[PDB]
């Protein structure tokens, strides 16, 4: 909302004004990664014991 | 599939209310409540100095 | 009525306070319709545009521009004037001040230029703040359109001299138009602006078609219908002007546009559109000169 | 503010609003004491400029300035005045029977001689007798007529049309089947404009007059397209025939009628719902 | 003959003889020559059983 | 106002409802005076006569016998309009939206012109019901009369194409600077001929028996442009009058007939009001309460009645 100021002359009257704006989210999806070696799974499943 | 939109914030501002006394230039004025001044048009302000 | 308040400037002389009282009912042309208006904006010095005080041409441009206003009540430090052109049709009855013709029960008055009569008549000049109010003359439309063509005719006889045009008898009025002693030297020099338009746009109007019709009808339905109406009426003066005077498409077509806008402006400058109407009630309906008349908004 | 009133004290030599109805298109009589002077000008000198001085001088003889300037020609008074002029018989003799019984027909014969003479010396009956209103009341004495006959546009027939249905209110009779030339034969539903049209023709039927009304949903600036059509009287050869002033708006297209009730059987039209937007005359060619 | 959108006869004598005899007394016979755009304006009889 | 409702017929596309949301303050040409109307009688398909759509002269000919109205409120099913030619009887002062490259003034008379500039297309599209709505261009009356005189003489160039093929433009308008480009595409014969006839007709009635007395003063003007500054700007450089000098003939019928006074009024009545017969009549006058002296291109202007 904006305040206004009275004057006296040919400069006009001042209506009270407003803005009422809206913004929009923009989204990024950011990535990490890691792998496991092939003979490292068979330790975890219990196949290689 | 679940899809939706949402609103996230309604931020408003407070109107900054000031009275005229709070400024520093309240010294230089002598503000008197003097009604019906425009109903006379005769310019006569006199005081003894 | 949305009566816009014209502000008197700061203190004036006592004869200047009484002079603006007798203007109660004159016509005032306000440029904008702010509810607060100064009086210098109203005055004739605010009509100065080209660095000169205007003639009746420059007044009729300005009078066809800004908005009319009748002074309702004259107040201390304020003038309360309701404008004409705001409001719906036929609302807000108010009083005009009559000037010498009759202004009958109807007749649709026109707020037309002050120098159509004696030069410094009605020029209310405040000596204190040193400004000038030239109030215009409220005349009805057939009496408006007659006289504004009557004075521009007179300047032609003065523009190159050798019946007195200025009789114009009305229903009860023997209208003395001639102020011979000092005004006809000053009224003729003010239509110097308006005459030279009126001469040109005729001579640019006639001489264009005098070289159009020989260059047209020679390359359909234009030839059939136009000559069907001008059978020995304009063709009689076609042989008359081409013989008793002198005789290029591209200068002509570039002059076709230039005349038509200039001839179009004189339709708005002259011809004096009815601003307001008189329509009386409980009244004698035949208004004396200097008498108040009930006057309502739209034609 | 959708309400206005007029009031004018005139004489009963013309319209005589007693024998007239509550609905009457009162035209004026603008400037009777004029036209020895402008009848002289606005015409070639081969037009016998003393004619409006004499024929209206006979008309004032048919009955000094008086305490009431001569006004209020009715719309009734004009129908008989051009009854021999427009090409319509046995529908024009009825309105003349309404006048010579209820209004003296010597005031008609002196007036129709003026109607030929006005167009003779080129000073037309338009730019004369501007529209005046709708005749609310007639408080008329023996010699006077102080008629409240409201001008000022739309409300003048609605203020005499809202309370109209009970008893007999205005109804605004067109007063002739030959008059009220109801246009838009090629027409559909819409709010129409009323006009007041005077047609002319120089030396064909010797400066002829025709006084009637047209009704159209056509603009006054597009009416000249239709007024140049629909006539055979385009053969003057000077000019300025077919004048018209806007009577205003009829915003009820179904409400036009055909009846024969007055006073003498006078064929008539009920016109229910009128805007009296007063307008101005428009005559160039 | 209420609505013609077909070309007429060449012979104007045949063009009126085959009309004035046809539109002589049909109550679907228009009581004027036709306008260019619009209906034919069929007459109304005084009453109908 | 006599508020005229324009029914929005069928479905509506979600941008097509927003198409009407930005038109509050434009001008509807409606060919009647209705209290109820459907939208297709307004649209540019209804401008289309038998077989062809009108050209930029015939659009004015369509606009002449079609009544202007201004959108006052916007609803999804109705567009409440106010017919300027009738319903301008307002203490409400119906607003107008400037749709032009032009700042008008405060107080100038405003008339309507079809879209005739290169970038001011303004033809909206409705995908639900296929209608085009060429909105007219509200312009000041000195500007509009300076437009219409260009198209007429260009249409007369379309009559007879003598000189070789290097003609001057009549495609260039100046208004406070601002070299404006018109759209010069096609010139329909009847739209020329109906506009050509009235101009030739009106100028013949502007010459009366006392007109040739004014033709005597042609060397009187050329002496004045040699010694006055107002006359020199009045007789312009590309004037036929300056080429014309490259005649009283008393003949007086009655010798008192006021020979000038009839030649002025008849010229004023016939060739003076050429702006009413070529273009539409002015009815729109800019009336700004708050003290705005100008109305910007794209802004709103409160409007009162006839000039």
């Amino acid at each position: 909302h904006q305040p206004l100021i009275a004057r006296d002359g040919p400069h006009p009257v001042e209506q009270p004004v407003h803005n009422y704006m809206t913004k929009v989210i923009d989204r990024r999806a950011l990535n990490a990664a890691f792998s496991l070696a092939t003979e490292a799974i068979a330790l975890l499943t219990g196949e290689a014991l | 599939d679940v899809e939706f939109d949402a609103l996230l914030g309604s931020y408003c501002n407070t109107l900054s209310l000031v009275r005229f006394l709070e400024l520093g230039l309240s010294v230089a004025c002598v503000c008197t409540k003097f009604p019906e001044l425009a109903y006379m048009n005769e310019g006569r302000v006199q005081f003894e100095v | 009525c949305f009566e816009a308040d014209i502000a008197i400037p700061s203190g004036i002389s006592r004869p200047d306070a009484a002079a603006l009282q007798r203007c109660e009912g004159r016509v005032v042309f306000l440029p904008t319709i702010r509810r607060q208006l100064a009086l210098a904006d109203v005055a004739h010095e605010s009509f100065v545009s080209g660095g000169v005080s205007p003639d009746t041409l420059g007044l009729l441009l300005a009078y066809r521009r800004r908005f009319p206003a009748v002074i309702t009540r004259v107040l201390p430090t304020r003038i309360v004037a309701c404008p004409v052109d705001l409001g719906l049709t036929h609302a807000g009855t108010v009083n005009l001040r009559n000037t010498s013709p009759v202004d009958l029960c109807n007749g649709d008055p026109v707020s037309l230029v002050p120098p159509v009569f004696e030069g410094q008549a009605t020029d209310v000049r405040l000596e204190s703040l040193d400004l000038t109010l030239r109030f215009p003359v409220p005349l009805p439309t057939p009496l408006a359109r007659e006289i504004v063509a009557r004075l521009v005719a007179r300047g032609i006889r003065d523009l190159n001299p050798d019946p007195d045009l200025n009789v114009l008898y009305y229903n009860g009025a023997r209208l003395s138009l001639v102020a011979d002693v000092q005004q006809l030297a000053s009224v003729n020099t003010e239509l110097r602006s308006l005459v030279l338009n009126m001469v040109y746009s005729i001579t640019e109007g006639t001489t264009l078609i005098l070289t159009l019709i020989p260059r047209l009808l020679a390359l359909g339905y234009v030839n059939a219908l136009l000559q069907m109406q001008s059978v020995t009426r304009e063709a009689a003066q076609l042989i008359h002007p081409e013989a008793p005077m002198l005789m290029r498409r591209l200068p002509l077509y570039e002059a076709l546009v230039a005349w038509l806008a200039h001839a179009g402006q004189l339709g708005d400058i002259l011809a004096l559109a009815p601003a307001v109407r008189v329509c009386t009630f409980d009244g004698a309906a035949v208004v004396q000169s200097g008498d108040m008349a009930p006057v309502i908004r739209y034609p | 503010p959708r309400y206005h009133l007029t009031r004018q004290v005139t004489l009963t030599d013309l319209c005589q609003p007693n024998a007239e109805r509550a609905g009457a298109l009162l035209l004026a009589l603008r400037h009777p004491t004029d036209l020895p002077h402008l009848a002289r000008h606005r015409a070639p000198p081969g037009r016998q400029t003393e004619r409006l001085a004499e024929a209206w001088g006979q008309l004032l003889e048919a009955s000094e300035s008086g305490c009431a300037r001569a006004g209020l020609v009715s719309f009734n008074f004009l129908v008989a005045a051009c009854a021999a002029a427009y090409d319509a018989r046995d529908a024009a003799e009825a309105v003349r029977a309404h006048i010579t019984t209820n209004y003296a027909g010597a005031r008609l014969d002196r007036f129709s001689e003026c109607l030929r003479a006005m167009v003779h010396t080129h000073v037309f009956p338009h730019e004369v007798m501007r529209f005046f209103g709708g005749l609310v009341s007639w408080v008329t004495q023996d010699e006077l007529a102080s008629v409240t006959a409201v001008c000022s546009g739309p409300q003048e027939a609605t203020h005499t049309g809202h309370p109209g249905r009970p008893r007999s209110a205005v109804t605004i009779p067109a007063c002739a089947f030959v008059d009220l030339d109801a246009e838009l034969c090629l027409g559909g539903p819409g709010a129409a404009f009323l006009y007041l049209v005077f047609t002319y023709r120089q030396c064909r039927d010797q400066e002829l007059c025709c006084v009637y009304v047209v009704k159209s949903q056509l603009p006054p600036r597009g009416l000249e397209a239709a007024l140049e059509r629909l006539f055979g009287r385009l053969r003057i050869t000077t000019c300025t025939y077919a004048a018209f002033a806007e009577l205003g708006v009829m915003p009820d297209d179904s409400p036009r009628c055909l009846h024969r009730t007055e006073r003498v059987g006078v064929p008539v039209v009920i016109l229910e719902g009128v805007v009296w937007r007063p307008g101005g005359w428009r005559a160039c060619a | 003959y209420l609505g013609r959108g077909a070309p007429p006869l060449l012979d104007n004598a045949a063009a009126v003889y085959l009309r004035n005899a046809v539109v002589a007394g049909n109550r679907l016979g228009p009581a004027q020559p036709l306008p260019v755009f619009g209906c034919a304006q069929v007459p109304r009889r005084a009453g109908m059983d």
